[PDB]
RNA sequence: CAGAAGAAGCGCACCUAAUUUCGAAUCCAGCAUGAGAAGC
RNA sequence: GUUAAAACUCUUCUCAUGCUGGAUUCGAAAUUAGGUGCGCUUCGCGUUU
């Protein structure tokens, strides 16, 4: 308490980046158009998950350190409440401490969203054998977030940090291993008062 | 609400949905330019009138500090400003003044552009956008933003009955203009040809001066109407571009010109800079090249050979701005003439002429541009016509259309959780407000009451059908065309005649070549037959092309 | 409010300046051939006058009017025919509890829809209308070990007891579909056993919370409220 | 009233834009205070 | 034809206050804008010593 956390996360999007839309209304209606719509707000920004990928990245590492981490990515597995990991993002016992916002881009979506064709290739009549349409998200678009942490600790910037680098190899929502999402993180961090607004 | 910012000139309307710009352009500091662009804020969409530098020179800076998502103007005025934007970036760099924006900004501007025709009435973020065409230069239009809160009327630059390729009586929007934004300006025609008859029969060269865009197309139409024996020769890659611009864009200018070709041959134009300065050393000639206010161009590697030579004139057919050297030698081993007559702008008069044609008097005139003098005589003619006209050196009634629904809400039932009540009525669009109607009302209306070629319905589809199955329309063909209607009618008729269009060198169309055994004869018929096709789907109303349509490309 | 009185009540607000019935100011609301030089002697000619003489009037380039709820139209292809611009339009008016909404056959289609899936999807069979065998102790032990280890919940109870109120069918019911392997992801729905085990363990554990949840479906009423109650104490 | 810099022709077409899985699971549902006063 | 008959336990006073459906879980896994098409056609390093 009395001082709180906020890391401001400023994405530039390197390769492209698709990250799939999950509203039924909004899917079902641009599926007419597309076959793979992109996240989009409603006020025409796109909206990416961040929670989900700073967990599973320092959930990944802490595995492969060795340090006692609970797995929640496990079809529907209890998270420990022990880990460091349950006291940054959360366990069912205790809320997480790091409010993790959604990456809302800078710009809207008919400036940075582009709709493209893919193809499967028959690999031996080297001929389109399946075409689809994506949303993706241009290279160099800017997205923001607040990483806003309660009751800090020490390691929990550097972690978040560390998280950061493991999202910027990796890649941030889909199509990942097709080269979608590389992506590169700067950081500005303060210790903002918890009573800064009291005026 | 509206606000004139405008260095750069911008118009953006605020409806309360979103923000409307129109004519982002800078004529002539580059920082206080983008501190003035940063003003602006995030724009939904950037509605160009013409594609003067005066009106849409600011376009690509407004995408590289990411400030429009659409940028809408004419068909014509884009491919014009295709041509101006890489000739501003030009002279700019040329200069070697740092660029205010870059290549790729006029590129990624080009992304977003969209492109509609007059008359098409666009529907984006609660508005209706309509362009008429008011005879400034090609693709030149007044812009109807029709909100909820008011209709405006932006003029842009009214043009004259100078004008001779575009039609003159300037389109308004047939229906009522609350907000007018007018631009307050800032019979020689037979003496330019006359003076070249006595010039070019003493023996010299008439080097015409003029502006790429509009002046030289003028010019030349002049000459090839006028029978100049001696023969007309156009000197400048962008004034040959645009020339060839009008040429394709020949269904966009006046109803008598939309029958071609247009500039009746004559020109012999020069392509290459050795051909210049090949006639620039030659000896009888109509030079008309293109540098504008005689500056840089193709002009001044003749201005010598014309300078030295005092049998030729030096014909000023345009505005000679300050600090160029045209207005000093304007202002000399030559004739100089001047001949005011070939104006694209229009006078004081056709301005309130242009006032007194819209249905409904407007509210509040703003005048915008031009010389703030002649901006006091015009403000004291048309408030002697007694109208509210606001200056842009100063600084409100609340127009609010509505809805009515005029039907009884009392028989009424909750199905879903919701209060419903299925209704069949006829919704009329009454200015100022939209009018739910029962039947009561078509009653009382029904007693008070009571180009294109033509094919039958099943001919349509029947030819389609025949031109599918052997392979001339296709399902991208078929694509196209209805992305061009979609963007008007006429455009569709530039579509359809590009691709019949049989190229005189080659002999060869752009339209898909048959499947079978066909010989050549029965080819052509079939691609006339394409032709007429589907320039007789452009007589058909756009709901009824797209069931038309969707039977052979099921997405479009 | 200025206020001003001619020989016409002259009210100047920021929202018009209104005369009802020739002041030398800017008039916008005329609240109105004698009557046309009383317009013509005003300077600024007025945006609206409110009222055979219209017909004229509307011919001296000048708006007329003739003498709740925001209503919104969703409903957009109109049509010149008998002078005015029109579209015939069957639809729907609903009544929001602050707008009215101008809805389509699209809308109701759309709740048709959706209240129907909630219709068809209340009463399922036999509704309050070949069980293996188990002692009343073994039950009582699996139950106990499958509550122990996250198998068989405090929610997995209640929600059979719900269901086995509704009859034997829809209890079997839910229990096949709890126990259901999905071919496509092979995952039943059963909550995962807490602690160290292995598949083929699990399996049989969820193999066991079937046999045991379908051999209490044959017992009493009564009598699987009084093994459940000491379990999840709601019901 | 706004920009401008050895020949020739061409710089166009066509297809495809779909499919599939998942949409569950779990914890909690308590506690505390007041039970009187006044007129007729 | 009852030590009767006659006289409404009536009026005044809110089950209120205090408590956020919160916690845990990334629309992503599978799919190369690929396939078809030749910068070609026309013009002698002349002439002059
Ligand atoms: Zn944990
Ligand atoms: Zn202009």
């Amino acid at each position: 308490a009395k001082t709180m956390k906020k890391i401001y996360v400023t994405m530039k999007t390197l390769s492209p980046l698709y990250t799939g839309e999950v509203r039924r209304e909004d899917k079902e209606a641009a599926q007419k158009r597309v076959n793979f719509p992109v996240r989009k707000t409603a006020t025409n920004k796109v909206l990416i998950p961040f929670k989900g990928a700073l967990r599973s990245a320092l959930e990944i590492m802490l595995k492969a350190k060795g340090e006692n981490v609970c797995d929640t990515g496990e079809s529907r597995a209890r998270p420990c409440g022990r880990c460091v990991t349950c006291s940054l993002f959360g366990s069912m016992g205790r809320a997480g401490r790091a409010s993790v916002d959604f990456l809302i881009s800078n710009d809207t979506k008919e400036q940075i969203v582009r709709e493209s064709t893919h193809l499967r290739i028959e690999r031996q009549t080297k001929s389109a054998s399946d075409t689809f349409k994506g949303e993706e998200v241009i290279e160099g678009a800017t997205f923001t977030a607040t990483i806003t942490i309660s009751n800090p600790q020490e390691k929990d910037l550097s972690l978040i940090q560390s998280a950061l680098k493991f999202i910027e190899e990796n890649g941030i929502g889909g199509w990942l291993n097709k080269g979608y999402g590389r992506v590169s993180f700067e950081v500005k961090s303060e210790d903002v008062a918890t009573d800064r607004f009291l005026k | 609400m509206i606000k004139f910012i405008g260095t750069g000139s911008a118009f953006l309307l605020e409806t309360g949905n979103a923000k409307i710009l129109i004519d982002c352009g800078i004529e002539q500091n580059n920082e206080i330019i983008e501190k003035k662009i940063n003003e602006i804020g995030k724009a939904d969409i950037c509605i160009l009138t013409h594609a003067h530098l005066a009106a849409s020179g600011l376009v690509p800076l407004l995408v590289k500090k990411r400030k429009v998502n659409k940028i809408i103007s004419t068909p014509a005025t884009k491919e014009l400003c295709r041509l101006l934007f890489n000739d501003f970036q030009r002279i700019q760099e040329e200069n070697n003044d740092i660029p205010l924006y870059s290549y790729d900004d006029i590129e990624s501007s080009f992304e977003i552009w969209d492109e509609i025709d007059d008359r098409n009435t666009i529907e984006l973020f609660d508005t209706k956008i309509t362009f008429y065409n008011n005879s400034h230069i090609i693709g030149s239009v007044s812009v109807f933003i029709e909100t909820h809160n008011g209709n405006y009327l932006f003029s842009g630059d009214i043009g004259s009955k100078l004008q001779q390729l575009m039609d003159y009586p300037p389109d308004m929007p047939d229906g009522n203009v609350d907000y007018l934004i007018l631009e307050s300006t800032y019979s020689d025609r037979d003496r330019l040809l006359e003076i070249a008859k006595t010039t070019c029969e003493n023996g010299g060269k008439v080097l015409i001066p003029s502006f790429a865009i509009g002046r030289l197309q003028e010019v030349l139409y002049t000459f090839s109407n006028y029978n100049f024996n001696f023969p007309v020769y156009i000197d400048s890659p962008m004034g040959s571009k645009v020339t060839n611009l009008i040429k394709e864009y020949n269904i966009y200018l006046k109803k008598k010109l939309r029958r071609l070709d247009l500039f009746n041959n004559k020109y012999i134009a020069i392509n290459t800079s050795n051909q210049s300065k090949e006639l620039s050393n030659s000896k009888p000639a109509v030079i008309i090249s293109a540098s504008g206010m005689l500056e840089g161009g193709r002009i001044l590697n003749h201005l010598e050979q014309i300078k030295n030579d005092e049998n030729s004139t030096l014909i000023f057919v345009g505005y000679q701005a300050q600090n160029t050297r045209g207005r000093k030698i304007l202002d000399v081993r030559c004739r100089i003439e001047k001949l005011n007559s070939f104006s694209a702008h229009a006078d004081q008069d056709e301005l309130i002429d242009y006032i007194e044609r819209l249905k409904y008097t407007p509210y509040k005139v703003f005048l915008v541009h031009g010389e703030k003098e002649q901006r006091e005589i015009l403000a004291k003619r048309i408030i002697s016509k007694k109208i509210r006209v606001e200056l842009p050196e100063n600084y409100e009634i609340l127009i609010e259309k509505k809805v009515v629904l005029n039907i009884n809400t009392d028989n009424m039932c909750n199905f879903a959780s919701y209060r419903l009540m299925p209704f069949s009525g006829f919704i009329v669009e009454k200015d100022d407000r939209i009018e739910i109607n029962d039947k009561n009302w078509f009653d009382m209306i029904w007693n008070e009451e009571y180009a294109l070629p033509d094919m039958s319905h099943d001919k349509i589809i029947e030819n389609i059908e025949y031109l599918f199955n052997i392979k001339i329309l296709s399902k991208n063909r078929i694509k196209e065309f209805w992305e061009e209607f979609c963007k008007g009618q006429k455009a569709a008729i530039k579509y359809i005649t590009q691709v019949h269009r049989k190229n005189p060198n080659t002999g060869r169309r752009n339209w898909n070549p048959p499947e079978g055994d066909f010989t050549d004869n029965e080819i052509e018929k079939l691609y006339e037959t394409a032709y007429n096709t589907l320039l007789s789907l452009i007589k058909y109303d756009k709901n009824k092309v797209y069931n038309i349509l969707i039977n052979f490309n099921p997405k479009l």
